């Protein structure tokens, strides 16, 4: 098939090409529709619905059907949008033109904000396939053993201002990844707070956390069950730990 | 019916200050594509 | 211009340098200092670009070309109608490109989150550095560059690369493939695994993290987890890139012959060189 | 200041064996082992495999293609173990001569070339099926075989297809280290100057878009994980504020976002496109196009 | 005690300056690592063979 | 054509606003480019003809 | 050809608008273009033709 | 009906604008045409 | 024959009244292109020859 | 023309005077530089042959 | 009434009056240069 | 042109002026190396 | 209107020191052109 | 035979309908091209020898 022209220069190579232009426009679409299931309706900073909804338009409902009976979601969906949607913002407007930010009014690890933000999961705990909680303290795991590294527990915590807070107890685990999330902490003032694993750092002598100071340690959001953490603590804590990049940093030393 | 909040009026409003604008604009380029015309023809 | 959940990040902060000056977005999005300096060069230099084919009297995007100096130029600056539009092209893309990277930081840290992305970005930049910077210097001209031309950087990959025989056999070459494949391949299987699990069969419930750590496996016998294929892809990308700068560094400076005769140091051992047989025999 | 790259404390526990969703536990094993080298990078475990039937086909099949052209290495080496390990590299199972066609080749290189092939065939559509089998015994979708079917795509037009088209087993690779890029070159020498093949370029935007995706989501996927975004499948069900900043980091830079699941989308497509435009560049090559060059100059993106 | 200036307009001057020169200094610095960068860059050029400098151009 | 205004009522006037200036700046620069590249109306090198430079 | 006025009923007004907007243009540059690649409809070489320049 | 939720007066409306300022636009296109035939035909 | 307004209720009027507007300015620029092609169709062509341009 | 004071009711001036400001400059940059391409109106070469240096 | 901005009319009048004082300022000047390079160099 | 002290209300003096610093110093040395380039404005 | 903190007075004043600086910086200017001009025109 | 209805108790119509559609307009854009690249079918260069253009 050399040669062979349909018309004017137009051969199977460029019949080809030009369908792939025709596909991949197509394919474009597909998926910048499929990234409009989470976010979608568009906001102002009213809380409003603004008239720009995208030149795409959201596509049609799907349906995720969840293990261990945790029952249905429908993605685009009003419930899905309003179950993560957070409310009593402490925020303040810093000007009635949009594109500007918005201040947070109060302490910000505190008040959810910023990069301290948490996002309403549900406070139910991540689970395997077995129906089992993802997250067991090693002392539930059992079998679970340290295959290597080292062993923080017993540590002094240092934090971001130099000073120490308390010492490591227990190690929080991925059982089917068998991999350590979250770090305990037997503090000074007598309670127990976590700390993602990815945020402490072990050194020999210790675990530094330079994200937050030690006024932020005591502050930490709590878990109401020893032995399990639900994805809502989850992301209550990790927000709150993670804010301390911005919000602890005038104290910050080093 | 709006869907940007709008009324009537101000829209009305707008559109009388959009258009001396256009007018202005359009204005300018006549100006300009006639005395291009007089110094270098291109029809 | 907002998403439903981004109004609680839209908070001030997170700038290198500026301050309230420029902390503000566009539509959706964020212009800093850094957004300011790369939106300026990016800007000028495609004006340049265009310019530069306006001159030539070119208009057809894939056959604009806009040249680099000759190497007879040697590391001067040159006219702008041989080679001054593609240097000041090349300086206004590295200030875009490095602005670019220091945008991506304001942003992590407004919203808080790691710096692996501009770390990855500037392998990128460092590679096209090597290539219009670094390399040139070190041969001696800026006439050893590329072209910012579509089908010409093509051109200029082919005679660079026929200039030491079939570039195949240079080894940093071998690995920058290698990375680039199994790059290519792990996104390709962790996409599918994904969207397998979230995606299942019709009438089966979604799925968790622990049936594609059991279906790989089952499969191949060993599965890296779900942190580890991202670190794994991210470290494949820039081995690849680092391995690509370290395979044109070498290129002309320390190598100047064919690739091939390099790999005769193996055949050339003295006790199986005599040896009659096969191929070198 | 902890990027996440090396793992710093391993633990680990009995092993996990699997998941019983329909799989035949029979044809699985139930031997694991620790190693830490990895644990510092990725699981350590390496965990039990399935022992199946596609599996035995496919390792059968493709141990005698391996087997083969080592048993032709040899034979080419004059059986000295010491140019063997010399001209290693430099060897070949050549493919047969154009004289024989697409008929069977009557000479020992040719059809060594044309059985070795024949295995690598049962080997690659077994595991195929196999990895589709997988798939559905663990009741999860086939993307992974849609995936692998463009690799096979591009595979065969190399070595069935292009072939039997332009009618010589002479167009396929050999099988060795250095003739395989020999050939490539010779391909590209021949039929102009391959880059000029559209598809061709097409496939390289694809993998070099594949890198930079695969960067671009593990950078962030890592950056996230202070926030659990490793843990994936969660997020696009219960979403958190790692996929919120991941999205809006995107949105902020470029104007435009992705979800914990369409990014997903977007890898699937970037991988499998870098194999379906080479296939179809590489069949159009010589059989519509001996030279892509003048094809581009008429085309209008070359010169005159 | 040193170090006070009682008037208004002068305090003013010397703070306006004084952030000036800073961000003049921030920029020569970044000049000056280029520069460094750049010129230790042919100057281990000056330290390749000959055949560095003969190689022939791909034209473009 | 008396009830254009009502376009207001449909599109933010942000968003049309900075959409027609980029638009027409491009616009514009493009025809300059275009009358650039070709050497009869290339202001430049007529007036250094005209004037004999 | 009377109830035309229901495709409004259907789609969405700021979509096909800026859709068609972009469509509009994007032909009158294809064709001004076509044009131009034709030596018998360039006005420009037409006219330094015409007025012997 | 409606799939976006317009009423039929809104609508009869929206049809009536749009109408205006597409006959507005051939119009234009039909003057350019007619001068474009007069200079320089093709048919 | 009369029942094929019961295609609406298999398919969304939106999705395919976008479709079908695609194909046929997609069809129509295809064949008007194929025209162009061959030299005795180009209608730009025929108009030079016929006026002596 | 007797009320284009409401385009800052429209835009803030923050945003505004930062396109300005990069936007003027980039055009200044860019004239500049078109002329120092032509061996003509670029200043530099010609006091330099003018005066015979 | 109508302000995505907080300005009122007042404000309005009021910056917009610099601001076209700064305007025909840059022009005066861009008059004068370029009446200036016409006189040195003229391009038409 | 008397009401353009209304800047500062505007924009924060202290980046402002770093920014000057910074865009004065760089266009400096922007021209000195265009006129370094040309022999006939080199002075070295 | 104030978007910054600061009051007429205060900006009055920040902008007498500025001017002043700018005058300075002009001055300077213009005499090493004035100079350039003596060594090498360009003009 | 008429029993065949069932198949839309098998197969979904929207997706068969689909599929259908894209089948039938790349089979016959296809077939039309076929005949296109042979002159013989070429009707519009027949018609160009027909009618002595
Ligand atoms: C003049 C012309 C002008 C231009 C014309 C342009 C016209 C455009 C029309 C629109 C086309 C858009 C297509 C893209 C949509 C896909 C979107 C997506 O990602 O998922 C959709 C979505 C995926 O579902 P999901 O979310 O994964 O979950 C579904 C299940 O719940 C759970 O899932 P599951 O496990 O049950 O199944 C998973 C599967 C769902 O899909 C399926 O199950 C079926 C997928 C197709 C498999 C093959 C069909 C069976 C027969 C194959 C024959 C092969 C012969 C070889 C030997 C046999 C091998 C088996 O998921 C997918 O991602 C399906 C898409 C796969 C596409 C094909 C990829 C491999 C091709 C490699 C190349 C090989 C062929 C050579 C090509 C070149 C030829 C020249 O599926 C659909 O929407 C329906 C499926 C679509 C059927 C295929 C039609 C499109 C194929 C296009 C391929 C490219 C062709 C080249 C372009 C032209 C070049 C010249
Ligand atoms: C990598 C080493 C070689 C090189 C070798 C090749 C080869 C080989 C090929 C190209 C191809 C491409 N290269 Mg490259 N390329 C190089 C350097 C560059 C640089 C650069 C700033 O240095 C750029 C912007 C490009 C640009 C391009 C695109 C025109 C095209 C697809 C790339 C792609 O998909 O990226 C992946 C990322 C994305 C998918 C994002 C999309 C980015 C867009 C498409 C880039 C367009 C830039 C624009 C036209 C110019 C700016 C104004 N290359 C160097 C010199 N490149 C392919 C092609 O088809 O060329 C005709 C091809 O065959
Ligand atoms: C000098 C020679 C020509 C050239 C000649 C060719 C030729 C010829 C080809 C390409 C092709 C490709 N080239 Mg090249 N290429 C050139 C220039 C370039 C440049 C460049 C920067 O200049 C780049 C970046 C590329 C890029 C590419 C890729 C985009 C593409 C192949 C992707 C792939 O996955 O292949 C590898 C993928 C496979 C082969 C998939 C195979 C999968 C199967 C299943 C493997 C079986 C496994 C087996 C049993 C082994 C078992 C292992 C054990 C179990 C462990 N080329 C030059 C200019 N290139 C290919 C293409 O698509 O052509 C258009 C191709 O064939
Ligand atoms: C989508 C395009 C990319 C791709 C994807 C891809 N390849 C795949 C898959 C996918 C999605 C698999 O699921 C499958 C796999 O198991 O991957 C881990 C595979 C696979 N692709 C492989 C390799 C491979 N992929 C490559 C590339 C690519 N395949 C593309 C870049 C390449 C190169 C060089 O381009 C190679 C060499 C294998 C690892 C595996 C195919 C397994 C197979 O068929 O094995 C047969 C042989 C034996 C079982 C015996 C071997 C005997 C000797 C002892 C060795
Ligand atoms: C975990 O989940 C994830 C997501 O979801 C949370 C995601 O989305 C993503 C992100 C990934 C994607 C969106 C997938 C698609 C990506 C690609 C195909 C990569 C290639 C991208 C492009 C081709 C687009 C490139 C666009 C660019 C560079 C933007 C261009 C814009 C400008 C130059 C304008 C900039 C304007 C500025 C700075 C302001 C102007 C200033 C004024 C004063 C005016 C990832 C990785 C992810 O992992
Ligand atoms: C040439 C290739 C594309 C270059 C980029 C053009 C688009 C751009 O820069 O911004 C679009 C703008 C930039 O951001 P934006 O904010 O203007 O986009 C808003 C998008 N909506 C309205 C949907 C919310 O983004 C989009 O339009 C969104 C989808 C774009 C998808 C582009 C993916 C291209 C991938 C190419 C792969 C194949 C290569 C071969
Ligand atoms: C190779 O191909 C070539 C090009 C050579 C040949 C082929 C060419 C082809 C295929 C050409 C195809 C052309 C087509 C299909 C053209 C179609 C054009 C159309 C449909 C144009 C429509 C224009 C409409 C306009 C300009 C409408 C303007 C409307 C307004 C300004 C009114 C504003 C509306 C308001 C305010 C809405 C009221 C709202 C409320 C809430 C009351
Ligand atoms: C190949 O292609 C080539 C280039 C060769 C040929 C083709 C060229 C083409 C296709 C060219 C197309 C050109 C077009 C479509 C041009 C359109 C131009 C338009 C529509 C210009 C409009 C300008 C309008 C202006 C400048 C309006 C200004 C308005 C103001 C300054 C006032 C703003 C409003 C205010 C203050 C009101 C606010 C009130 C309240 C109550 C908030
Ligand atoms: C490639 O094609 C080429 C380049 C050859 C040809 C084409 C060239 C083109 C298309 C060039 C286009 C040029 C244009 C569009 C130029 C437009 C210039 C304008 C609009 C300039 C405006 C300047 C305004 C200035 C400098 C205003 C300055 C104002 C101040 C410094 C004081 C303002 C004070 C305020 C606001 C204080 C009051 C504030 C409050 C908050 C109370
Ligand atoms: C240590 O020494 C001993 C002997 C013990 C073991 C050593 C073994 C060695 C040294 C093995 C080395 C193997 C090598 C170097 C293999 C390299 C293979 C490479 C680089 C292959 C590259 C490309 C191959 C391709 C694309 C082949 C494609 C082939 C097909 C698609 C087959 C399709 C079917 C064909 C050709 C016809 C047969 C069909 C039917 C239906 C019968
Ligand atoms: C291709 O383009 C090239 C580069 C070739 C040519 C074009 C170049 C361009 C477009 C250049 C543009 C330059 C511009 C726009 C420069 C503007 C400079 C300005 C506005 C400078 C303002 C300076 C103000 C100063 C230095 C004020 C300082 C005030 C203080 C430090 C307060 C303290 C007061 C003192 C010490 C005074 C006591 C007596
Ligand atoms: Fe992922």
């Amino acid at each position: 098939m050399v040669g062979v022209n349909f018309f004017g220069d137009f051969d199977l190579a460029s019949l080809a090409i030009w369908s792939f232009w025709g596909f991949l426009a197509f394919l474009i679409y597909y998926l910048q529709t499929e990234n409009m299931r989470e976010g979608y309706p568009l906001e102002m900073e009213d809380g409003s619905v603004a008239p720009n909804q995208g030149l795409f338009p959201v596509p049609k409902p799907k349906t995720f059907k969840l293990p261990n009976g945790r029952g249905e979601i429908v993605m685009p969906s009003a419930e899905n949008e309003a179950a993560h949607r957070r409310n009593d913002l402490a925020l303040a407007r810093t000007s009635v033109s949009e594109g500007f930010p918005h201040a947070p009014t109060g302490n910000a690890l505190v008040d959810g904000v910023g990069p301290a933000s948490w996002v309403p999961r549900r406070d139910e705990p991540e689970l395997d396939a077995h129906g089992h909680n993802k997250i067991m303290p090693m002392a539930l795991a059992k079998g679970f053993n340290v295959t290597a590294g080292r062993d923080p527990r017993g540590l002094p915590v240092q934090a971001a201002d130099l000073e120490v807070v308390g010492r490591v107890s227990e190690l929080w685990v991925d059982v089917p990844e068998q991999m350590v999330r979250y770090l305990e902490i037997d503090l000074n003032s007598g309670k127990k707070r976590l700390v993602p694993m990815t945020l402490a750092k072990i050194w020999a002598d210790r675990v530094r956390v330079n994200a937050i100071a030690s006024d932020s340690f005591e502050n930490i959001p709590a878990t109401r069950s020893a032995s399990e953490v639900t994805k809502l603590e989850e992301d209550k804590i990790s927000g709150y730990v993670a804010g301390g990049w911005l919000y602890d940093a005038d104290k910050r030393k080093r | 019916l709006s869907f940007t909040g709008l009324s009537d009026e101000q829209a009305q409003e707008l559109h009388s200050v959009y258009m001396s604008g256009l007018w202005l604009f359009v204005t300018i380029a006549v100006i300009a594509h006639i005395a291009v015309y007089i110094w270098r023809p291109w029809l | 211009a907002l998403l439903s959940f981004e109004r609680k990040y839209r908070v001030p902060g997170g700038t290198l340098v500026g301050g309230n000056l420029f902390d503000f977005w566009v539509g959706p999005f964020y212009v800093g200092f850094f957004g300011v300096t790369t939106f300026f060069f990016a800007a000028l230099g495609t004006l340049l670009i265009l310019y530069g084919t306006a001159m030539e009297g070119v208009w057809n995007p894939q056959l604009i070309s806009i040249e680099p100096p000759s190497v007879e130029n040697g590391l001067a600056f040159a006219p702008l109608a041989e080679g001054g539009l593609w240097q000041l092209i090349t300086i206004c893309a590295l200030g875009a490109f490095i602005s670019w990277a220091l945008r991506e930081v304001e942003i992590c840290r407004k919203l808080g989150i790691g710096l692996h992305i501009p770390f990855a970005f500037s392998f990128a930049i460092l590679a096209y550095a090597v290539l219009v910077v670094f390399r040139p210097l070190l041969m001696g001209s800026w006439g050893y560059a590329f072209p910012y031309g579509i089908w010409t950087h093509l051109d200029w990959v082919s005679n660079t690369g026929y200039t030491y025989g079939n570039f195949h056999y240079n080894p940093a070459h071998m690995l920058g493939i290698s990375f680039f494949f199994t790059t290519a391949l792990a996104l390709a299987l962790h996409g599918a695994l994904v969207l397998s699990a979230a995606n299942p069969e019709k009438g089966q419930e979604m799925k968790t993290a622990d049936h594609e750590d059991t279906f790989f496996r089952d499969l191949v016998g060993y599965s890296i987890g779900t942190l580890g294929i991202h670190r794994l892809g991210l470290l494949l990308a820039l081995m690849a890139v680092f391995w690509s700068a370290v395979c044109m560094i070498i290129t002309g400076t320390i190598w100047f012959d064919q690739w091939s005769n390099w790999w005769y140091w193996w055949v050339e051992l003295p006790w199986w060189v005599d040896i009659p047989g096969g191929v070198n025999g | 200041e902890y990027q996440n790259i090396f793992t710093q404390v391993q633990v680990g526990g009995a092993p996990e064996m699997g998941l019983v969703e329909g799989v035949d536990l029979s044809n699985r094993t139930k031997g694991t082992t620790n190693w830490t080298l990895l644990g510092w990078f990725g699981n350590a475990q390496i965990g039990p495999i399935y022992l199946g039937g596609w599996g035995t086909v496919s390792l059968i099949s493709g141990v005698l293609w391996f087997m083969t052209i080592g048993a032709w290495f040899w034979y080419e080496a004059g059986f000295n173990p010491a140019v063997f390990m010399r001209d290693l590299f430099y060897l070949s199972l050549d493919a047969p001569d154009a004289k024989y066609g697409l008929g069977v080749p009557r000479d020992a290189e040719g059809i060594m070339w044309f059985i070795a092939s024949f295995f690598m065939f049962v080997a690659v559509w077994s595991w195929w099926i196999r990895t589709y089998t997988r798939a559905a015994a663990l009741g999860m979708g086939k993307h992974t075989a849609w995936a692998f079917l463009s690799a096979i795509w591009l595979w065969m037009v190399l070595g069935f297809i292009r072939p039997i088209l332009m009618g010589s087993w002479s167009e396929a690779v050999p099988y060795g280290i250095f003739t395989h890029l020999d050939w490539t070159n010779n391909f590209s020498l021949t039929y102009g100057n391959l880059f000029y093949n559209p598809f061709h370029g097409l496939s390289i935007a694809f993998l070099y878009g594949s890198a930079l995706l695969f960067a671009m989501h593990g950078a962030t996927i890592l950056a996230v994980s202070r926030f659990g975004g490793d843990r994936e499948l969660e997020q696009i069900v219960d979403r958190g504020t790692a996929a919120e900043r991941a999205a809006l980091f995107w949105r902020w830079t470029m104007g435009f976002n992705a979800t914990m699941e369409g990014i997903h989308r977007w890898a699937w497509w970037f991988g499998v496109l870098v194999t379906l435009t080479g296939g179809i560049g590489i069949l159009l090559s010589g059989t519509v196009v001996d030279n892509w060059y003048v094809w581009a100059q008429v085309h209008g993106y070359a010169p005159v | 005690n040193y170090s006070h200036e009682p008037n208004a307009v002068i305090n003013l001057r010397v703070w306006a300056l004084g952030q000036m020169v800073w961000g003049a200094f921030l920029a020569a610095v970044g000049v000056v690592v280029v520069i460094c960068l750049l010129v230790g860059t042919y100057l281990a050029g000056l330290l390749l063979p000959e055949q560095s400098k003969q190689a022939p151009s791909p034209y473009g | 054509m008396s009830k254009f205004y009502k376009i207001w009522q449909v599109f933010d006037p942000r968003r049309v606003f900075v959409a027609q200036g980029v638009f027409l700046f491009l616009l514009a620069v493009m025809i300059h480019l275009i009358l650039l590249s070709k050497p009869d109306y290339n202001w430049l090198d007529v007036g250094t003809a005209k004037y004999g430079r």
